[PDB]
RNA sequence: CCUACUUCACAAAGCGCCUUCUAAAUGAUAUCAUCUCAACUUAAUACCCACACCCAAGAACAGGGUU
């Protein structure tokens, strides 16, 4: 599992809802999907960064060619910041 | 960071649009701004295979200056392929027929002289007026600063600038002016 | 001494001042306690780290893989302290030496992959009309390194 | 952008930088909203490219590319 | 100053005549110039000099009648020349391309149509060799000619 | 371009015919004056653009007509 992040292992479809579901398990508000930065909107190479937001703050961002799919992606970064499992963490202890 | 593989790529990877203003400044310096934006030579992700340019909004680009009497002195030559067909013309009578032509030229030479040059130079768009189209108002980002400090002239100063310059020296009181 | 609002009595350059080095090493002191709290209470994620190993710089992480293009002299399966770490940062903080930090607060921990050589790489001269064609053939040892662990210390 | 804080460590060996994350405000964000030559001529248009790059290449160059090319990460 | 006043009664009245600044940093000069520490701090942006140094109608007075040293006098004309040329002065008029940094007037500048080879080469002159002797906050120094 | 003339005759031609669109004041530096590498003010249209048979279209291909 070196290398490899958590959906290319764990494969999902939806992780909006699984997020919602988890930030009900948190006792954490719904999240707000607000976009963020975004270039191109017009043209046939967008770009747009989705930031969930949990009570005034985000919990996440994310980038994407158009907004469901930035919605979509930046929902899966929350929930492997949640989760704990991200690019940035621990490596394995050998 | 801990995006997913295609949307960390398509982060990385993908080219923003920059507006310039073109009021008051001279040609090269919009240039250099231009092309350095057009290269893609403005990013740490940078090669010249990658094909990373952004694309670049100059407006007001009939308000340009140039530094000195080049309006009257610098010629832009070209030659049709018939015989006798070499015409010269000064930058002013060239900013009369086309008031883009000139941060065009500039630009088109600044931009390294290979085969992407083209392409660079499709990316970027140009305007003469105050009036951009709606659907390229639609994808700018980040205003470019100026490079060239605008002066301002007696009309732009108020009343509290002229008062702190202190004013030097006695006219004498009997000069008719 | 006073010259008045001018376009050239006033440098281009906004004016900055410097803090006095009292607060300021007040402000380092503060600074350094706190990032040494945070490596000893596990506040970072995995560690990257510039390591100067054999005659260049590497940006070394955790897990991975460097080709080396000498003999080591070590059999394979080997571990190793490698020593002259120049910077080691974190999601949150770095920390960068002059130029090296201490082997008392970096462990860099390396393992002996494989002891190869190189593909073989062609060198050939030519000088034209002068007959001159030499032709060589060299083949350069190589070991590739598997970098194990980067850890470290909480003594700042 | 511009927030990071630098500090010398006491002995003045090692230079401790600490640059903690910038968080987008909530206040800076927007909601979400809710023929063969005219060919060339309307995906050069589309893509901001010369014509040059859409049209096809001979056989020769076809069978050099690389089919399953190193792949790395 | 004095004005002519006409009407067929003419006549001259003095009115409104100004006197130093209350403090000159750096007294006992020759020239206002060099009085307030502006022998070398100076350009063709700052109108406020420009702007007292001259006649309503964009002309100078003479050296006679300001004080000003020879050097910061012809100084002070081309910089006249390069603010009017530039667009700066726009109330000093007698009764479009837009410049600066103009040496030569605009209308009696023949082209480049044959600018030699590299090391012939007919440059084109931008700003003035007046203003050489300025202060250089630039890490290299002006090019006058492009 | 072929109505006439001429070589000549389902037409091509000419000798034949038709068409061709730097300068004035004002003015400072140098209070007069001064055209000012001083400031200002004033004195390209058009043309072109959606099988097969015959052809004023044509080397082939193309092109026009086939009611």
């Amino acid at each position: 599992m070196t290398g490899k992040e958590l959906f290319e292992m764990w494969k999902i479809i939806n992780p909006m809802g699984l997020l919602v579901e988890e930030l009900k398990k948190r006792n954490v508000s719904a999240p707000e999907s607000r976009l963020t930065r975004q270039s191109g909107g017009t043209t046939a190479l967008p770009l747009y960064f989705v930031g969930l937001y949990c009570d005034k703050k985000l919990i996440a961002e994310g980038p994407g060619e158009t907004v469901l799919v930035a919605e979509e992606e930046a929902a899966r970064v929350a929930l492997r910041k949640l989760y704990g499992f991200t690019e940035n963490r621990r490596p394995w202890n050998y | 960071s801990s995006f997913s593989r295609a949307p960390q790529q398509w982060a990385t990877f993908a080219r923003i649009w920059y507006l310039l203003d073109g009021k008051m400044q001279p040609p090269g310096k919009l240039a250099a701004m231009a092309s350095i934006r057009l290269q893609g030579l403005h990013k740490p992700v940078y090669h010249a295979l990658s094909d990373c340019g952004d694309h670049v909004v100059i407006m007001n680009t009939r308000h340009i200056a140039f530094s000195g009497n080049k309006w009257e002195q610098k010629v832009y030559s070209s030659h049709t392929g018939y015989p006798g067909g070499f015409r010269q013309v000064t930058a002013a009578q060239l900013h009369l027929r086309d008031p883009v032509a000139i941060v065009k030229l500039a630009i088109y030479g600044m931009l390294p002289k290979n085969l992407h040059r083209r392409t660079m130079m499709e990316r970027l768009h140009l305007f003469p007026d105050e009036y951009i189209p709606e659907d390229i108002l639609k994808n700018l980002v980040e205003e470019l600063p100026q490079p060239r400090k605008i002066p301002k002239r007696l009309d732009e100063y108020t009343q509290e600038e002229i008062d702190a310059f202190p004013r030097l020296w006695t006219p004498p009181e009997d000069y008719r002016l | 001494g006073y010259v008045p609002k001018t376009s050239l009595s006033s440098p281009p350059w906004p004016e900055v001042v410097l803090p006095d080095p009292v607060e300021e090493t007040r402000h380092h002191a503060e600074v350094v306690k706190k990032v040494n709290e945070m490596i000893v209470t596990g506040q970072y994620g995995r560690l990257f780290a510039v390591v100067h190993f054999a005659s260049r710089q590497w940006k070394v992480t955790s897990e991975d893989l460097i080709l080396i293009g000498n003999e080591l002299d070590l059999a394979c399966g080997e571990r190793i302290r490698l020593e002259k770490v120049l910077l080691v940062g974190a999601d949150n903080f770095t920390l960068l030496g002059k130029p090296l930090l201490g082997k008392d607060l970096v462990r860099v921990e390396a393992t002996v992959i494989e002891k190869t050589e190189s593909w073989p790489r062609i060198i050939m001269r030519f000088r034209k009309r002068k007959n001159f064609k030499k032709k060589r053939i060299v083949t350069t040892p190589q070991t590739v390194l598997r970098i194990n662990s980067i850890e470290i210390a909480p003594c700042l | 952008n511009c927030n990071v804080e630098l500090a010398l460590t006491s002995d003045g060996r090692t230079i401790v930088c600490y640059h903690p994350s910038v968080d987008i405000p909530y206040e800076h964000t927007k909601p979400i909203p809710r023929e063969e030559g005219p060919m060339i001529e309307q995906l050069s248009k589309m893509f901001f490219t010369t014509k040059h790059r859409w049209y096809p290449h001979g056989r020769y160059h076809r069978c050099r590319k690389n089919l399953n090319p190193p792949k790395d990460r | 100053f004095r004005e002519v006043v006409e009407t067929t009664i003419i006549e001259g009245r003095i009115t409104a005549t100004p006197k130093e600044s209350p403090n000159p940093p750096n007294p006992s000069g020759q020239c206002p110039i060099c009085r307030w520490n502006l022998k070398h701090k100076y350009n063709y942006d700052d109108v406020l000099l420009l702007s007292q140094f001259i006649r309503p109608h964009g002309g100078m007075l003479p050296r006679k009648i300001t004080g000003l040293c020879q050097e910061e006098h012809r100084k002070i004309e081309e910089c006249v020349k390069m603010a009017h040329r530039a667009g700066l002065l726009p109330n000093h008029r007698p009764r479009q391309l837009n410049r600066y940094l103009t040496r030569w007037a605009p209308g009696s500048v023949k082209p480049i149509y044959k600018k030699g080879p590299r090391w012939n080469r007919v440059r084109m002159p931008v700003g003035s060799p007046l203003l050489r002797d300025n202060v250089c906050y630039s890490r290299t120094p002006w090019k006058l000619y492009h």
